[PDB]
């Protein structure tokens, strides 16, 4: 198996024990993972067609030709209703992620005069205050994994006010990168190594991260895709290998 | 019943400089692009814009007509994703940014539709959004305890009242009843309900009985109370997607973005597409397409 | 995907005495009447009910199973209009009444669906509604001024959170995707979203592909996240209207109301219609109808 | 012309200069008035089919046979949205109306132990705090026109807190009865006589009302239906004469 395949399975594992909730994979790598989960160990998840309908089956990523069977309607209004209700797990990209799990997809630099403009905060604030949120990063480097983000789009554990029960649904879960799986179980919910992908040393992660990752030297190897997982990824879910464009070098 | 059919320029001449306007649709999807092009032809400027932003906002920024923007995001929905005119406005410090979470924008329109001064929301708490608002965005405390004890403090999302709103739909009658024929209404109803002046464009104006026979009742998003003036604008969403009518013009949108990257390229784009009427634009666009 | 198909009694056996339940539909329209009849067969009692009330509430009151009711109204929608069992419960002092404006009830469900502690609303101010609530209904003050100066004080409508909700729709699949085929969804989605336990009945269970081909997407009101158990209950709304499937059974509803007016008449009604299974009820009802 | 016809036209005049708003006539008499207005001097009003659709034409009350042409969808959710937005005028019945315009359709007697149960407050509180509300009373008598209502379902002018801008949309407009037209332009917004129907003396109203009606002796005669109005009422709008069952004695 390749690095991309190990990553796809790591993304799939984000949804183990998800139950019957909406999974919203906002990258191709997360979307391969989500479809793998639906076909295997998380069969009850809901998935949209990338627009406004709920898919009945689990077709190949990016595919054209035969129309998809649907099981429901999920326009953007209903996504907002669903997310505030809490029955969702979103996997987003991230231009920056910091050690308490704050995410930036908004801009670089000062708020009223950025040095580079991206999308704005989008739904990141609503997502991170309401339900399970995870991140996919395809090029784990110091410019992504920073001490503190320029703009807080997705909130991290340091922003939780323990005296305000409005923060009680925060659940920033994991970061899956081209190097490893990470969580926020370190001290003060600082970033901690769950696992390192085969071929990745602690030194690789250390040289690619602007802060120290907790338990990095003790981190086991990320599990290999099984033969059945490889079959589903290669032949059923991602036959065009869109997963390979998600990671670099 | 009143005949509310008007022309693009006639609608836009009801705007005044300094107004707060709402632009409906979402990103590069069912945007009132013909209304935006008519704003570019007028002298109206210093606009405060409320939008789920896309090339609508880009065009207004390219004209230097925007003072402040309240937005949940800005996206072209396809590569290069970021709108280059919005990016220029932001990086140059040309606009005041009232950035917010996507759900917050909807909530703000809902409060205006209900004529309420605020609605409470969790979205925003802990994020950079309050800092964009420079102390304008306040909180509210619940008078009822959370299940668990303690009282929640929530964002008090203020009403996003509008002086005018612009929307585009697929089919309408001459009195302003209208339907969307795609999969998503977005939030066009809230944009209209939040505004003092309501302006709608449609691909085609038909008889009422034709309108109601061509869609399920659930698609009849707009009634006569929600519209002051309707404009027949075939291709009026171009270059954004208008669902079964036509898709996003992907090649033209890329051409738009490339042209924005240089002074000469933009001047040539303005000359070719934006220096005549809506009919001139539609003919120039068809010619770009015929070439490919 | 999970197979959620269950029987009426099996669903109701998940209730416990003292629970707060929501009954969906509206008045004498698309009510989960087969679920109500199953509650009448169980030992469950001391219920707090949240409803746009009709004969659903009347049946529960006739059984002495209601402690408290949160309601926007109670109506049979046809003569004699007022439900006689609700009237008896109210005039006897048997129930605690948490009467509210119709819009307030929806607002309360919306707050529960959004997991918010309250939503602000104008409806209620100046009326008898606060006095029904005995101190439990509080106000909230806006932190932003009204257009005009001064700060508005609004009703803080609390969340109407439910231990269980019951709804009836026209068509669904075995996983709980479901559609309404009538002209009005009412608020069944909000009832389900406000509850910890979600119970749906439908006239007929079909394949997912049949469900989605029989209605426009806008009619797909219920998805799999909104249902814990689904029950096939043909005639399950009787004697309320179930849209294109069948109308209100007007003569039977009047027979219900007339029977409640005397001791002997009620005892005979209970014996004939409410002492066996749902199948016994449906056969007795068809026989009443065959006579006319 | 008959008393019922004079009442129907008075109900129609409720909607003069209404503009393009939803009229919600909840009695047959108001519904004849509303249809008369739409066909004549208020052509821009919206009207439902009595359930969940907006009518494109203005058919006869109580008509059967061919389905109605529609111009929109108005389910109950959208009624709530419309009323909070303010673009509506509702005409309701009333078990009691008092001198400041408070209405009761809820119950008689104490709140937690009434002596007679009706519907509860329904939408009266939302209607009266949000937009134009009027009342139709077909048997003007002391038990309807009371000093103070048992239960405040529709709020009256005495409930307005002038220091709370949340009351700024209150607009309890008129009461049309089988005897006269009344408004709330008296002192402290107390009930005032606008007009008395032909055949009705001030003494008739005085003997049928539990409080004193302002300017009652100075009240002009309610205007007669015109020939065109009579033609529309008798032949087009109410050919079954449902209006005649609305008023008594």
């Amino acid at each position: 198996s390749t690095r991309a395949e190990v990553c796809a399975v790591a993304c799939a594992e984000l949804f183990r024990d998800a139950g019957e909730i909406m999974i919203s994979p906002m990258t191709n790598m997360a979307s391969v993972g989500a479809r793998l989960a639906r076909l295997t160990f998380a069969p009850d998840i809901l998935l949209t067609d990338g627009e406004a309908q709920l898919l009945a089956d689990t077709p190949a990523l990016g595919k054209t030709g035969a129309p998809n069977r649907i099981e429901g309607w999920m326009p953007f209004g209903r996504v907002f209703e669903t997310l505030a209700w809490g029955r969702r797990h979103v996997v987003m990209g991230a231009n920056q992620v910091d050690r308490y799990g704050n995410q930036n997809i908004s801009a670089f630099g000062p708020l009223q005069r950025p040095t580079r403009q991206m999308f704005g905060v989008r739904g990141s604030p609503g997502n991170t205050i309401n339900h399970a949120t995870s991140y996919w990063v395809g090029n784990h480097c110091k410019r992504v994994f920073v001490e503190a983000v320029d703009v807080v789009s997705g909130i991290g554990y340091d922003k939780v006010d323990p005296d305000n029960p409005a923060f009680r649904f925060v659940n920033v879960y994991r970061v899956v990168s081209n190097l490893g799986v990470f969580d926020f179980g370190g001290p003060d919910h600082s970033m901690r190594a769950v696992s390192l992908h085969p071929g990745v040393t602690p030194g690789d992660v250390r040289d690619a991260t602007s802060f120290e990752v907790h338990d990095l030297d003790a981190a086991e190897q990320t599990r290999l895709p099984t033969d059945d997982e490889l079959h589903l990824i290669r032949a059923v879910i991602d036959p065009k290998s869109l997963r390979d464009r998600e990671i670099r070098s | 019943m009143p005949d509310k059919r008007t022309a693009l320029d006639d609608a836009v001449a009801q705007l005044r400089s300094g107004m707060t306007i709402g632009i409906a649709g979402w990103g590069s999807r069912r945007k009132p692009m013909a209304f935006v092009r008519a704003i570019l032809r007028s002298d109206v400027t210093d606009l405060t814009v409320v939008t789920y932003g896309g090339p609508d906002l880009g065009l207004l920024c390219s004209a230097g007509k925007v003072k402040r923007v309240y937005y949940g995001f800005v996206s072209l929905d396809s590569p290069p994703f970021y709108d280059p005119w919005f990016a220029h406005a932001r990086t140059s410090g040309a606009i005041e940014a009232r950035e917010m979470d996507e759900g917050m924008l909807r909530c703000g329109l809902q409060a205006a539709a209900q004529r309420l001064p605020f609605l409470p929301i969790r979205a925003g708490l802990g994020s950079s959004v309050p800092q964009f608002w420079a102390g304008e965005l306040q909180t509210v405390t619940s008078p009822y305890p959370a299940p668990g004890g303690g009282y929640e403090t929530l964002i008090a999302m203020p009403a996003l009242r509008l002086d005018a709103a612009f929307a585009h739909l697929n089919l309408g009658d001459s009195h302003g009843n209208a339907a969307y024929t795609g999969i998503d209404p977005y939030f066009d109803d809230l944009f209209l309900m939040a505004a003092e002046r309501r302006f709608l464009s449609v691909e085609r104006i038909v008889a009422t009985e034709e309108l109601v026979k061509s869609v399920p009742p659930q698609a009849l998003l707009v009634n006569r109370m929600m519209v002051d003036a309707i404009v027949e604008a075939p291709g009026g969403a171009h270059f954004t997607t208008a669902a079964p009518d036509y898709g996003r013009d992907e090649q033209f949108q890329r051409h738009y973005a490339e042209a924005a990257s240089t002074q000469v390229g933009w001047q040539q784009f303005v000359h070719t597409y934006l220096s005549g009427t809506e009919a001139d634009y539609q003919a120039a666009v068809h010619n770009f397409g015929a070439s490919r």
